[PDB]
């Protein structure tokens, strides 16, 4: 069972014969790719909808509303950023110091991913944002303990950086532009980061992905294997997130169901046939 | 005008520098008080066991370091702050 | 240029070793800030009772052995940390 | 060479006994850091207050008694761990 019109039928015949949740289905699955993940929720309307996102995407939003460039849309938009991928807590402004005074000859904007950042940092950078001397977002990193370091260090491996540690023997000071990584877009709101077309060699890329799939299969728990998937097509393939859409709770609870028996009949078609 | 007794020293704080070693703007406890300011009046001189006094060696219209502590104060002079403090407090003249 | 008063000596303390007695790389803590620096001013001299000032007994060129302490103070310039400290503060000079 | 600075004296610090007074070998705290060392080199000499200086009375090659204290301080020469401290410490020469 390859094709899509296979897919859309035992899509279909899994959801009660609903030729619309087949079709959305076979869609999503197309779009999104072979190592990617479609969830399913409560929608707002009466009709299904599908959003699938492309590339690494976290549910962190900015530190500070004063990050704003863009009021219209009420986000943080950069092109072509630096990332400064730090495992620690950033307090005092004095560590930050030599790589500002060095983006700041750069001349191009730059995001930093911390643990969280102290309100004396959040000052300075917001008063060194709008005067023109540099253009800077900050945000938080996302996922706690180990899992928050294997993010970073899949988000330094995506866009070229190094994650700035205690533990690996590196301080935030001697910091230099080869230990930042690069981006082409960097879009931030209230809620979540998105990092568009980071530079980083394939290799890398696909070593990391390997990696994480032979983690994958030496695990037990299914939650930590949908966390480990998650993180892979964050790497490689998409996102997908389809709404269920009803008039009333029991009818959307109903639809919800039959929404999920149809992806999890498509996910076991497509790997063993029917 | 103020006339210190003594070995006494006073000076008028350099203004807090802004911007640091480039563009970049610190605001907040990072600018620390300037440890650098302006002799205005000096004292008389400290005196000898003896009897005898001996001039400072410090002189009306140069730059120094002081190390701010519990013997200097502060006093306002023609609507002005400036402080006052021994002459030990001074530890080196710029230029 | 910057030139201290009576016995105080301005030094520049040296960078800490890295590898300490072999190869193994020594990171954190356990790497102590050097207590080594090499002067750069020398004051005038400390002042007697009576009045005579008798030179201090560092010349500017040689590397110190100093005690870091609440009397030590870090100063900036030409930006640049160096430390002034009063010179009874000064333990050995090597070579 | 190391040498010291008015009246400082640079002492080796003696190993500790391990067999005391028989062949009980002791082992812990009880073994107490010995406090006899064989000085090594000599300050020119502590200063008056008139301005004459004056030769210390210990000499290079004896052995000391010490009292241990905030006074004095460890320094590593030639990858060594000696005692620099003030000639005040030193309460008796042995022989």
């Amino acid at each position: 069972c390859s094709d899509s019109k296979a897919i859309a039928q035992v899509g279909t015949i899994s959801a009660n014969s609903d030729e619309t949740v087949g079709k959305l289905i076979a869609e999503a699955m197309d779009k999104v790719g072979k190592e990617g993940v479609i969830t399913v929720e409560d929608g707002t309307g009466l009709q299904d909808e599908l959003d699938v996102v492309e590339g690494m995407q976290f549910d962190r939003g900015y530190l500070s509303p004063y990050f704003i460039n863009k009021p219209e849309t009420g986000a943080v938009e950069l092109e072509s950023p630096f990332i400064l991928l730090a495992d620690k807590k950033i307090s005092n402004i004095r560590e930050m110091l030599p790589v500002l005074e060095a983006v700041a000859k750069a001349g191009k904007p730059l995001l930093i991913i911390a643990e969280d950042v102290e309100g004396e940092a959040l000052a300075t950078l917001v008063v060194n944002t709008m005067r023109g001397i540099v253009k800077v977002a900050a945000v938080k990193a996302p996922g706690f303990g180990d899992r928050r370091k294997a993010m970073l260090q899949d988000i330094a491996t995506l866009t070229g950086g190094t994650v700035i540690s205690e533990e690996i023997g590196m301080e935030l000071e001697k910091a230099t532009l080869e230990d930042l990584g690069q981006a082409k877009r960097v879009v931030i709101n209230k809620d979540t980061t998105t990092i568009i077309d980071g530079v980083g060699e394939e290799a890398a890329i696909q070593g990391r992905v390997a990696q994480i799939r032979q983690q994958i299969e030496e695990a037990t728990s299914d939650y930590d294997r949908e966390k480990l998937q998650e993180r892979v097509a964050k790497l490689a393939g998409g996102v997908a997130v389809i709404k269920v859409g009803a008039a009333t709770e029991v009818e959307m609870k109903e639809k919800k169901a039959r929404v999920e028996d149809a992806l999890h009949a498509t996910r076991a078609a497509v790997e063993e046939g029917v | 005008n103020i006339r210190p007794l003594h070995d006494r020293v006073i000076v008028k704080r350099k203004e807090v520098e802004t911007k640091s070693a480039g563009g970049i703007v610190l605001t907040g406890s990072a600018a620390a008080k300037s440890t650098r300011g302006e002799v205005l009046a000096v004292g008389n001189g400290r005196i000898l066991e003896n009897g005898e006094v001996k001039p400072l060696d410090v002189k009306v219209g140069d730059i120094v370091i002081f190390n701010d502590g519990y013997g200097v104060k502060s006093e306002k002079i023609d609507n002005e702050e400036v402080l006052i403090m021994s002459e030990s407090d001074i530890l080196a003249i710029v230029e």
